[PDB]
RNA sequence: GGAUAGUGGCCUACCAUGGUUUCAACGGGUAACGGGGAAUAAGGGUUCGAUUCCGGAGAGGGAGCCUGAGAAACGGCUACCACAUCCAAGGAAGGCAGCAGGCGCGCAAAUUACCCAAUCCUAAUUCAGGGAGGUAGUGACAAUAAAUAACGAUACAGGUUGUAUUGGAAUGAGUACAAUGUAAAUACCUUAACGAGGAACAAUUGGAGGGCAAGUCUGGUGAGCAGCC
C-alpha cells in the first residue's frame, strides 16, 4: 500500500481542571482579545512550551560549539521574523522570558484592529471571515493567520468588496430595487 | 550496608531478586497467571450481554435502609450466571425475564459498589434500546 | 477586462517535436477562462495551426482573479496525432470515441470462450443433431 | 392486529409523497409493538415520484430513516425498491434470516 | 563407502566411550511469528508491536511427486483422514487465511460499484492483459482549520461603560446558468441569478456538601442519591 501520511496533535490539557486562579486568568484573555475557546490558549501555551524545552537544552552545550550556534541562530532568527521577539533582545537567554500575550499580539485579527479598519476587536474577527480584508493581493479569512513583519504595510480592504471598491452587497442591492420601482408607481 | 550486593559484577544476584520479588505485587501476579481468563464472569471484556432469568430486590447494607433492585442474568458466551442492578428506579418496569440486555462493569474493578453487597454490573441496553433513552422519553422499547 | 496571458519555463523538446511550458492567465472580473479560447490564443502567438496546441490541468487561486496550468504546442498537426493521448484528442474531437462492451462483460465473454477447442463449427452441428 | 399477531417478518411500508397521519397511521405501529413482533422491515417502493436529483431522494430517505428509528431502534436501514440491488437484498433476507 | 549441486552421523559397515549442567542443563507454560518501531517526556524505567517496510511460515489435516533454471506449488496432480455438491443411481466433480458478498460467532469491523488515465509488472511485445493498483460509495477510529452575529440611533443610569424601543448595512449554509476539474463523473477552488429578525437558518453533554468551579432560591416527599466520606 501507499505510504502513509502523517499528523500530530497541537495542543495540550491543564493537568488540574478546576485551578480556580488559573480560571479567572484564561478568561481575561479571551475576551481582550476576542477568542472562542480555551483551545485557542492551550495551542499558544503548547507552542511556547516546546521553544523553551530547545533553547534550554542548547544552553548546556558550551559556547562556540558548532551545534549551538547554528541552531540556536536559526531559532532567534525565525522568532525576530514575525516580531515575537524585539532585535534588541536578539540573544538566547532572553527567549526564556516570552510569554503568551507576545504571541496573540501578532494575529490578523488583532492588527487589523490596531491598524484602524475596524473597531473591535469583535467587529475584527467579522471582517475576516467575511472575507473583506487582503495582504498583498491574496484574501485572507483566517484569524490566527501570524503576520510577519513585513507584511504590516500591504494589509487593506480586498479588491472584490464593498469597502473595497466593488459593486454593493445584495442586501443593498435589492433595496435600491424596491424603491426604485416604487418610485415608478 | 542496606543488605543488598553493590559489587559491580553481581548483576546476576540483583536481577534474580528483584523476579522472585514480584510475585507480591497483586495486579503484577494477574496478569502472568493469566486469571481473568480461567475465572471471573466476563473473560477480560469491558462488557457482555446476557439473558434475564427473574427480578429480585435487594436491600441495602446499613446504615442506609432501601430495597433496591436487580435481577439475575445468565451470560451468553460462558453460561455463568450473575446478579445486575438496574439504574433510575421506574426504569425497572422496562426489564422483564427472558429480555436479553448488556452489562458493564459497576465502576469499582471487581468490588461491589457502595451500600450494595455483592453486585457489581449495571444494565446498559436492554432489547438494543439504552435505558438513558428510554427514561428521557427519546425511543420506545417494542415488546416481545 | 482584458485577459493577459503569460508562459514561463519554456522548454524546447526535439526528442517528440514540441514545446512545453506553463500557462499563467490574469482575468479580473470573471469566472475563468475556457480552454477552447486559451487553444485560439496560443495559437495565433506561437504561429501554429490551432490543431497543434494542447491545453490541460488548471486550477484558480483561492480568492480568484489567477489560474495556472500545462501548455504543449506540435510542429505539426501530424505528429500531435501521433504522440498525444487519444483522450486528449476526443476532447479537442479530433478522434471519435471508441464504442466496447463494459469491462465486466468482456471478461464474461472470455471465459466462455477458455472452455471450446477449436473453433467450434463442428459442436455446433452436433448439438443441432443431438 | 389478527393478522400481524401471526407473522414471523412484518413489512413495513412507507410513502416518500404523503407522511403519515397521527390519527391512524401511527397508531398501527404504536399497537403492533405493544402487543409484540416477531421481526420488521422497513421499505420505499415509490421514492421517485420526487425525483429532481436522486440527491433529493437521499434527503428524503434520511428523514424517513430518523422517523422509522423512533420506534425500531435496532434497524438502522429503510430499503429503496426502485433499485434491484436493494430489493435482492431484502428478498434474500426474508428467505435467509431467522425470526 | 553411498547419496547430494556441494560440506557434514546426512545414511550404512566396523571401532572407541564419549557429549551438556547450580555461570540452571533437561522438562513444563506462553490468551509467543522476530525486527524497524508505538504510548508515557526531570533522569533511570514500565507496558505494547496480528497490522502500510525487511525476513520466516501456510493455503481444511498429514504424506508423496511430475514439469522446469527455479516448487516438495495447492486459482498443479495422486492417496488417505474430516467435511461436502450434482445424478437418469450407472457415475462425475471439490478447497475465498485473492476482490466483492453470505451464514455462524461475539462487546467488536464498509459496495456482489467504475477504470487501466497514473504507479509499475509480464509476454513473441510502443499496441494486449493486470479486483496488483487507482476512482467513487459507506465511515463522530484518530488528526488540521473554523459559523451560530457585527454596528448605529433613542430612552435610562454611570462616568466613555451598563439596561430596554428603533434603523440601514454585511455574509455562507443551501440552490443554480457556466467554465474548470476527471478515463468519464461527484466534490473542492472560481462565478451570473436566488438565499435572515424571535436573523424557528433556534448547540449540546455533565454538575451545584467536601475532594473540586458553581445555590441560607422555591414547591413537593419522608422511594432515591452516592467511585470515597
Amino acid at each position: 500500500p501507499r505510504a502513509p501520511r502523517t499528523y500530530s496533535k497541537t495542543y495540550s490539557t491543564p493537568k488540574r481542571p478546576y485551578e480556580s486562579s488559573r480560571l479567572d486568568a484564561e478568561l481575561k484573555l479571551a475576551g481582550e482579545f476576542g477568542l472562542k475557546n480555551k483551545k485557542e490558549i492551550y495551542r499558544i501555551s503548547f507552542q511556547l512550551s516546546k521553544i523553551r524545552r530547545a533553547a534550554r537544552d542548547l544552553l548546556t552545550r558550551d559556547e562556540k560549539d558548532p551545534k549551538r550556534l547554528f541552531e540556536g541562530n536559526a531559532l532567534i532568527r525565525r522568532l525576530v521574523r514575525v516580531g515575537v521577539l524585539s532585535e534588541d533582545k536578539k540573544k538566547l537567554d532572553y527567549v526564556l522570558a516570552l510569554k503568551v500575550e507576545d504571541f496573540l499580539e501578532r494575529r490578523l485579527q488583532t492588527q487589523v484592529y490596531k491598524l484602524g479598519l475596524a473597531k473591535s476587536v469583535h467587529h475584527a474577527r467579522v471582517l475576516i471571515t467575511q472575507r473583506h480584508i487582503a495582504v498583498g493581493k491574496q484574501i485572507v479569512n483566517i484569524p490566527s493567520f501570524m503576520v510577519r513583519l513585513d507584511s504590516e504595510k500591504h494589509i487593506d480592504f480586498a479588491p472584490t468588496s464593498p469597502f473595497g471598491g466593488a459593486r454593493p452587497g445584495r442586501v443593498a442591492r435589492r433595496n435600491a430595487a424596491r424603491k426604485a420601482e416604487a418610485s415608478g408607481e | 550496608g542496606k543488605g543488598k550486593p553493590r559489587g559491580l559484577n553481581s548483576a546476576r544476584k540483583l536481577r534474580v531478586h528483584r523476579r522472585n520479588n514480584r510475585w507480591a505485587e497483586n495486579n503484577y501476579k494477574k496478569r502472568l497467571l493469566g486469571t481473568a481468563f480461567k475465572s471471573s464472569p466476563f473473560g477480560g471484556s469491558s462488557h457482555a450481554k446476557g439473558i434475564v432469568l427473574e427480578k429480585l430486590g435487594i436491600e441495602s447494607k446499613q446504615p442506609n435502609s432501601a430495597i433496591r433492585k436487580c435481577v439475575r442474568v445468565q451470560l451468553i458466551k460462558n453460561g455463568k450466571k450473575v446478579t445486575a442492578f438496574v439504574p433510575n428506579d421506574g426504569c425497572l418496569n422496562f426489564v422483564d425475564e427472558n429480555d436479553e440486555v448488556l452489562l458493564a462493569g459497576f465502576g469499582r474493578k471487581g468490588k461491589a459498589k457502595g451500600d450494595i453487597p455483592g453486585v457489581r454490573f449495571k444494565v446498559v441496553k436492554v432489547s438494543g434500546v439504552s435505558l438513558l433513552a428510554l427514561w428521557k422519553e427519546k425511543k420506545e422499547k417494542p415488546r416481545s | 477586462d482584458a485577459v493577459t496571458i503569460r508562459t514561463r519555463k519554456v522548454i524546447s523538446n526535439p526528442l517528440l517535436a514540441r514545446k512545453q511550458f506553463v500557462v499563467d492567465v490574469l482575468h479580473p472580473n470573471r469566472a475563468n477562462v475556457s480552454k477552447d479560447e486559451l487553444r485560439e490564443k496560443l495559437a495565433e502567438v506561437y504561429k501554429a495551426e490551432k490543431d497543434a496546441v494542447s491545453v490541460f490541468g488548471f486550477r484558480t487561486q483561492f480568492g480568484g482573479g489567477k489560474s495556472v496550468g500545462f501548455g504543449l504546442v506540435y510542429n505539426s498537426v501530424a505528429e500531435a496525432k501521433k504522440f498525444e493521448p487519444t483522450y486528449r484528442l476526443v476532447r479537442y474531437g479530433l478522434a471519435e470515441k471508441v464504442e466496447k462492451a463494459s469491462r465486466q462483460q468482456r471478461k464474461q465473454k472470455k471465459n466462455r470462450d477458455k472452455k471450446i477447442f477449436g473453433t467450434g463449427k463442428r459442436l455446433a452441428k452436433k448439438v443441432a443433431r443431438r | 392486529l389478527d393478522c400481524a399477531k401471526v407473522a414471523d417478518f412484518v413489512v413495513f411500508g412507507l410513502s416518500g409523497v404523503q407522511e403519515v397521519d397521527e390519527e391512524f397511521g401511527e397508531q398501527i405501529i404504536r399497537a403492533l409493538e405493544l402487543q409484540g413482533i416477531a421481526s420488521y422491515i422497513g421499505v420505499i417502493s415509490n421514492l421517485s415520484a420526487v425525483h429532481e436529483k436522486e440527491k433529493f431522494q437521499l434527503d428524503v430517505k434520511q428523514s424517513l430513516e430518523s422517523y422509522f428509528k423512533h420506534f425500531f431502534p435496532s434497524e438502522e436501514r429503510v430499503y429503496n425498491l426502485e433499485k434491484n440491488s436493494d430489493a435482492l437484498n431484502v428478498l434474500r433476507t426474508l428467505c435467509q434470516r431467522l425470526p
